[PDB]
């Protein structure tokens, strides 16, 4: 049920720039077999890197990209359902994690990262519709100020408001 | 260059004898409460009408209270300050104060509202219509049941007093019941000289009892704090009672951090929508609105930098209900004292530690000024709140988490601090008026504006809202039909 | 049961060779509570980052270190499984992956890889018990050879014997 | 100063007048089939006992085969050659013989094994005892359901012959009756004439027949290609009928790729413990030892590049169980046609295309000579294959993925190029003998070494294994008894 690993943006598909890139796609009854199929690319001829599910249409479709891969645009769209591959997503942070998106979201001493768009028990400035550019969803460790502690998260712990949270660096 | 500071309003203004202990509406007649004195005012135009004096009482032990004793030769001539008013309406129309001269012995009064007055003692070993404290006390009152509850905390010096108690008034209107013992809390005789305790609001959301209190962090630990306390509305006692301590801190919000442990007043209302989402909270929602001030080391005296912060109803019940670690829990300090027997584990009262903290909305724009008086309305969309100020002045500014908004209007009002106390209403087409005091003066303004003339840049006043649709008339801000010709920006 | 995910190395252990590090040891059944709990740090004090099942005691020890974190001892032990954290393995190559270790083990074009051990379909040099310095374990994607080309596996397809698996590189 | 590359040893050897087709091992008897001649010797000594001749016969079309012709004056003499060799001992001790002379018709004979001559013949349009081809066939028969089971692969010029066939022995001991039509497959004609067929080695294990054969690596495909053919073994007929293709190549590892497509011959066995890890084979395991050459373009010319490798029995049955895209099964060319009803769709017979690759166990020792027989023996951990050499030469090598095993014993026998057929002997003790041909003349090798002294380096000496436990000499690899003092390494 790797379904559940695999990073999720609701209302949301991605449409290829480039001719070259290939899109399987097949009608299903659930996103589960999608995310069962892509997994282990099943009947699946390329490096399935993300997957869009419609509901409407109940139909897989699977991708060698995601949006990190360049030439893919990012469509709201109700009935898509865009699944990301996390062994395809970094998850060690280049210079203050600036753009890292990764899903690890604990503080460094080991607590539970509160929502983003949650206002409990802290209120911010920081919001998803006032902050697009950073693209931060739920609870993933994020940068958006760059600061140099790294990608943090606001505890969910009443005594501290917030906390950097622990991530590997890719020290060459 | 930047804004004509102060310029003089000549307003619809009442000026009184003695300083203003309450004010309230109702009905088209304006009720105020001041030292010795009870006027009513008509509405619209601040023309006083009748008054019914409470001068100040000469004072004798033996004398019982209400009967009075014009009698005494031998003994004080004592003022008589009014410790709170209310309105009652569910029963026939009627005004019944409280002062602290006569040990809070209330008397009510069912155009003039002197009409008559109704002396409220029911003659034993605890006292139960000594109502209101005279050093401090916070009432309120509410019909409940058909029967108006009212909720008095109060302030004891330490010379029958409770701190804190829940009575109603017999169908008779005689005196006050207590129904239980535990519908009252106290403090105990060793510490009652210690610890103070003072009140500043009360109200009630969505079924529950609000008290909003400022008293010492701990017992004996020499510093202060603020406190909200929250409990069920049942007229036999306080059963669901509990307290926890507030907050309101800015700091970089990443990992200048300044604390504003002192509170000053408060607001009750709803939001408007566009702050309904910059705070997560829905547009139906109540959200209370606290002005805090800092305090001086291990002191009550506020220093002169304030703030305010407002605060999701539903957010505080959630942090009573399970945010919060049942660890942190601890006992009620004052009532039960350390040493208790029920400590190592409807009957129980509870403590609590880990404030629940706010940012400031108005990121520090007053780290300079003390602020006094808050009061809270919607324009369409935005949402505007009228400050209070400890000098004096008096200020509209437009609340909205989307960057600071400079005063729309400001000015200074007379010589007195802005009191806590006030009174905004809000009639159709977005026209209205506050009622707010100074000293012993009323003043009413306008909700739509106070003269747009007040601008000095035109990005000054391109920044005015546009529910005032004045702008800039190519040389100075003044609205169109004033603009001569159409050069109006 | 995100104890899929992490990944094992059967009748290992690790012995901390420095006294900062705190390790957080308890008693249960089965190594799928030790998973649960490090997976969310249930009333883990730190950033756990790998656990050590007993079932001769059915004990979990659970460590904010693992395997390539300096100064840990790696212990042969038949009574000790060792589950290291996904989210802690790297997962894109430093240079050619000399030193990645990731899971990933699907070849470019999106096909099975088989198991090193194995020697179906294709018998192979390259051996656990011969090599023991790069540590291949089941299908991850190795270069113990440090091909140009990068970690790489036999493919489970007959027709072809090998080929390079799909990382994305870490490049800044 | 490396190693004295051909010294010459004498053996127990025993020369013979014609080529021998065949050698066979029973109960203290060696059986040589050569041409014309049926040679019978000690075991211990080479010692020629007994013979039967079978002379260059004549030929005539009108004289049936069995029964000989003396009183024909009118026509030719030409040689016989034995097709094959069996020994029979789950009956009495006996041994059928065939040659190509009389179209296939065995005799069989029940210390002198020429005691008796029976000519099988059992006389109508197809001929059940035309057993063995002429210019190619291969033979192989074991006891099954106390009945020995004859299987005969079998070569056509297109000049009653079926291309592979299974019959059974009569207990009259005079004939075959084959009991199905699907007891044999054959070529169509159109075709007979082109993709030619050729058998190299036959065997059976885990009741399972495998025969080896080489020819065209398609129909009308102008290649060539090796293949196996694996089917049950039941008396009725071939029903579990399958062959895939085998391919063996060495290349770099991880991503020099050169391919040995034609086969030369086999020998099947159980491994050393050392080298069944390194297959990740059980030791008990049987396995298939292959030595196979390079095509010249388009040719069945063997270029002289050989090389060995090996196969897990069960590896070969997993190919052809599941391993293996349906999609990829193709229908059998040369049977059915490509024009075939069936193919769109114990009865139907299939053809495989994606070979199962194996890599050089030698690492491309022998790029540059061609190998013709082989064996395979252990002792005690270790493995050793006797190999066989185009031009002569025999050798024996250490077989183990653990690096490249120096030849330990090496030198050249007769002028003749080593035949493929050989019998390797194991008696307790670890000594043991090899039965090999040489042109018309056999040769006895023993097991545990052939003279130590064959080396020229103490490093050299080093590398002999430790069953020879001989060791340098201080200057000369000599073992320790002929060390005259102890200075012996």
């Amino acid at each position: 049920n790797t379904i559940h690993e695999f990073k999720k943006s609701a209302k949301t598909t991605l449409i290829k720039i480039d001719p070259a890139l290939k899109i399987k796609t097949k009608k299903v009854n659930t996103a589960d077999q999608c995310a069962n199929r892509c997994t282990r690319n099943k009947g699946l001829p390329f490096t399935c890197k993300a997957f869009v599910f419609d509901k409407a249409r109940k139909q897989c479709l699977w991708f060698p990209f995601n949006s990190m891969s360049s030439g893919v645009k990012k469509e709201f769209g109700h009935e898509f359902d865009l699944y990301e591959n996390k062994d395809y997503i970094r998850n060690c942070i280049i210079g203050k994690g600036r753009s890292y998106k990764g899903t690890v979201s604990i503080t460094k001493s080991g607590i539970k990262c509160q929502p983003w768009s949650s206002m409990i028990p802290h209120e911010h400035s920081f919001l998803p519709s006032s902050y697009r550019g950073k693209d931060l969803q739920e609870n993933y460790c994020r940068n958006p100020r760059g600061e140099e502690g790294g990608p943090w998260c606001f505890t969910s712990n009443p005594e501290v408001r917030y906390e950097v949270c622990d991530i590997p660096q890719c020290s060459e | 260059s930047e804004m004509n500071v102060n310029m003089k309003y000549q307003l619809p203004n009442f000026t009184a004898e003695t300083p203003i202990q309450n004010v309230i509406l109702h009905e088209h007649h304006i009720f105020l409460g001041a030292t010795n004195y009870i006027y009513v005012l008509n509405e619209e135009d601040l023309q006083k009408v009748a008054e019914y004096k409470t001068g100040p009482v000469l004072e004798h032990p033996d004398c019982f209270p209400c009967q009075d004793c014009s009698s005494k030769a031998n003994l004080v001539w004592k003022d008589n300050i009014n410790m709170a008013l209310v309105v009652d309406t569910y029963y026939d129309d009627q005004l019944i104060s409280c002062g602290s001269v006569n040990r809070g012995t209330c008397q009510r009064h069912v155009a003039d509202i002197q009409s008559e007055v109704h002396c409220i003692f029911s003659p034993p070993s605890q006292c139960p219509d000594c109502v209101v404290s005279a050093l401090g006390a916070k009432v309120l009152s509410s019909v409940k049941d058909r029967f108006i509850n009212f909720f008095v905390g109060n302030t004891i010096n330490s010379s029958p007093l409770h701190s804190i108690s829940v009575r109603r008034l017999k169908e008779t209107k005689d005196g006050f019941m207590f129904l239980t013992d535990q519908s009252y809390i106290d403090v105990l005789p060793e510490f009652r000289d210690s610890y103070p305790i003072k009140y500043v609001h009360a109200f009630e959301s969505n079924n529950f009892i609000y008290f909003l209190t400022v008293q010492r962090e701990t017992l004996d630990a020499q510093t202060f704090h603020t406190r909200i306390i929250r409990f069920c509305s049942i007229n036999s006692g306080l059963h669901s009672y509990m307290e926890m301590p507030l907050e309101c801190i800015l700091t970089e919000k990443r990992k200048k951090k300044e604390v504003f442990n002192i509170l000053q007043a408060a607001y009750v209302s709803k939001p408007g929508a566009q702050l309904a989402r910059q705070i997560g909270a829905s547009l139906n929602d109540d959200i209370l609105f606290g002005v805090f001030a800092q305090s001086k080391p291990d002191s009550a005296e506020p220093m002169d930098r304030s703030a305010m912060c407002a605060f999701p109803i539903k957010y505080v019940n959630d942090f009573f209900n399970k945010i919060v670690n049942k660890n942190n829990v601890r006992c009620l300090q004052h009532f039960y004292g350390p040493n208790h027997e029920h400590c190592f584990n409807d009957e129980y009262r509870t403590e609590f530690t880990t404030a629940l903290q706010r940012v400031d909305l108005f990121m520090g724009q007053f780290s300079e000024v003390l602020l006094t008086s808050i009061s809270t309305f919607i324009k369409g969309d935005l949402t505007i709140a009228n400050l209070g100020t400890s000098e004096g002045r008096f200020m509209q500014v437009v609340v909205s988490r989307s960057g600071p908004s400079t005063p729309h209007v400001n000015f200074l009002l007379d010589s007195h601090p802005v009191s806590p106390e006030v009174i905004v209403e809000h009639t159709l087409n977005q026209n209205g008026y506050t009622l707010v005091i100074t000293g012993k003066k009323i003043t009413k303004i306008p909700l739509n504006g106070l003269g747009c003339r007040h601008f000095q840049s035109c990005s000054q006043c391109l920044s005015a809202p546009p529910f005032v649709q004045c702008g800039w008339c190519h040389d100075k801000c003044v609205r169109s039909e004033e603009c001569l010709s159409g050069t109006w920006t």
